[PDB]
């Protein structure tokens, strides 16, 4: 029950969680661009000049 | 018309302009006028459309 000293440890081994892997995609995922505006379809002259 | 949605290669100039053209206006929103002081032509084509204004509290004083 005396408990006596000991040497000087040689090394620290560190446990951890490993890095979160298969998480990100290889490719990226970005939102889409919005679509430049069309000229609708079925677009015709509706005034017709008077007399 | 929200912002940023026309670029430069597919100006918002050149899809009003077409619009126009399709209902047989002139491309670039400027309309003949006559007078009505006098009763003739006005040289110079002008520039019409519509364009939504407000009124603001402001008002004339009454003071």
């Amino acid at each position: 029950g005396g408990l006596t000293c000991a040497s000087a440890p040689q090394g620290t081994l560190r446990i951890l969680e490993g890095p979160q892997q298969s998480l990100s995609g290889s490719p990226l995922q970005p939102i889409p661009a919005s679509p430049p505006p069309q000229i609708p379809p079925g677009l015709r002259p509706r005034f017709c000049a008077f007399g | 018309a929200t912002p940023f949605i026309f670029s430069e290669e597919n100006s918002a100039l050149e899809y009003f302009g077409e619009m126009l053209k399709a209902a047989g206006y002139n491309f670039y929103g400027t309309e003949r006028l006559y007078s009505g002081i006098s009763g003739l032509e006005l040289e110079a084509d002008i520039f019409i459309g519509v364009v939504y204004y407000q009124r603001l509290r402001h008002m004339v004083s009454d003071k």
